[PDB]
């Protein structure tokens, strides 16, 4: 009762799917290899970090990113699959934003990178919509009671990034220095940028 | 579809397996793991055989216990294989011959889907809206926690997309609709049993009505 179905090893099933399609000529040469490279090397949270560092030092870009995120990202050439309609959401001293896909895994791939295993977990998908303060605390981020937490559930085609607040102690830093402290988890919204 | 995939709000899970900025390892943790997404895009863009919405729905159609014990990327192997068989491109028999053993697929759909709604409203930022109190057995991009609930429009998209409840079934009547960032108070969704502030759900126009 409630037992799992018999299944061949998942690697054998996944490669069987590839071979069945490739043997019928339906997969172009180097097609899946091309995607592997895109996913590993092009889609990257270092792009979102670059965007945040620019917004932190250029008020006019900051306004563009917050009102027409797509157009802002396009200036850098970072639009792409699962990142064609971008909305950046701004943290403030009274608001902390956090992103999830409760129904699956939806993520702004080209500027955040593919989602990490924990973001696709059932734990995060079930819990952060209902108890984001406790989830962030468990993850190592304390959010005070008089800060509103706002959870964006990515249920359609909008693809989000968080614009975190710029931490004190970074005055006069270069965009390179700033980008270094903006991590993937800062862009998802579960972490706040850290100053040494 | 009121499937087990609609996890927001479910109680009883433990800690998220992550602390901030911890090592997440490489993009792919096994040499097969890029295949599900890559073969999804082959199906969408090279073969024209199905939509991304049809991939979300076929994963929703995994048998519920099967969904719950299957790792993420393996669910999409199963889903894309399922669509290739349903669309007539592959047979389960040849998948199993190649795989050297059983390759159970998602369950058949129990709904034909539904068209983009004929009567909808264009909402403005600031307006109060209610999520339509409707039950859809096929694909829908409305998590049940917001069904029937009231929130405020924070954004109307400047682009439009096919209605998921139709294109997720491969129908010809998905039309196009914008979506709305609808902000709900936490208390509206979970009463006293929440520690949050607000939740913004990105809802197709056809899921909404004036409050
Ligand atoms: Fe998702
Ligand atoms: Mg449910």
């Amino acid at each position: 009762e409630n037992a799992a179905p018999a299944q061949a090893p998942v690697s054998d099933r996944a490669w069987a799917l590839f071979r069945a399609l490739d043997g019928k000529g339906l997969v172009p040469d180097g097609y899946v290899e091309g995607w592997k490279k895109t996913f590993e090397e092009d889609f990257s949270p270092r792009r979102g970090a670059e965007l945040v560092a620019r917004a932190w030092t250029d008020p006019e870009f900051r306004q563009l990113l917050l009102t027409d995120g797509t157009a802002a990202v396009a200036q850098y050439g970072y639009l792409g699959p699962q990142g064609e309609y971008i909305v950046a959401v701004e943290d403030t001293p009274t608001l902390k934003n956090v992103i999830v896909c409760s129904l699956c895994s939806c993520t702004a791939w080209p500027i955040l990178g593919l989602p990490p295993t924990w973001y696709k977990s059932f734990e995060y998908r079930a819990r952060v919509v209902r108890e984001p303060r406790k989830v962030l605390s468990e993850m190592g981020t304390e959010i005070a009671s008089d800060i509103e937490i706002r959870v964006y559930d990515t249920t359609a085609e909008t693809r989000y990034m968080v614009l975190p607040q710029r931490p004190a102690g970074t005055e006069g830093w270069s965009q390179e220095q700033l980008q270094e402290i903006v991590t993937k988890d800062c862009l998802i919204g579960v972490a706040i940028p850290q100053v040494p | 579809m009121d499937g087990v995939h609609d996890l927001a709000g479910v109680q009883g899970f433990g800690k998220v397996p992550h602390t901030v900025n911890a090592d997440i390892g490489p993009t792919f943790h096994a040499e097969w793991e890029h295949l599900p997404y890559s073969l999804m895009f082959a199906g969408v863009a090279e073969l024209g055989a199905f939509s991304v919405d049809e991939v979300r729905y076929v994963v929703e159609r995994m048998e519920p216990r099967h969904y719950m014990m299957t790792p993420y990327y393996e669910r999409y192997v199963i889903g894309v294989a399922t669509l290739m068989v349903e669309k007539g491109i592959l047979t389960q028999d040849e998948l199993e011959s190649l795989a050297g053993g059983p390759f159970p697929l998602s369950r058949p759909s129990e709904s034909e889907g539904r068209p983009a709604p004929v009567e909808t409203t264009t909402f403005e930022v600031g307006q109060r809206v209610r999520v339509r109190d409707e039950y859809v057995p096929g694909h829908i991009r409305m998590p049940a926690y917001c069904r029937g609930r009231v929130g405020t429009i924070s954004h109307r998209t400047t682009e439009k997309w096919p209605f998921p409840d139709a294109i997720g079934h491969g129908r010809n009547d998905a039309g196009e609709e914008p979506t709305y960032h609808v902000k709900f108070a936490a208390e509206e969704l979970f009463g006293s049993d929440t520690d949050g502030g607000s939740v913004v759900v990105d809802l197709f126009e056809g899921y909404l009505e004036p409050a």
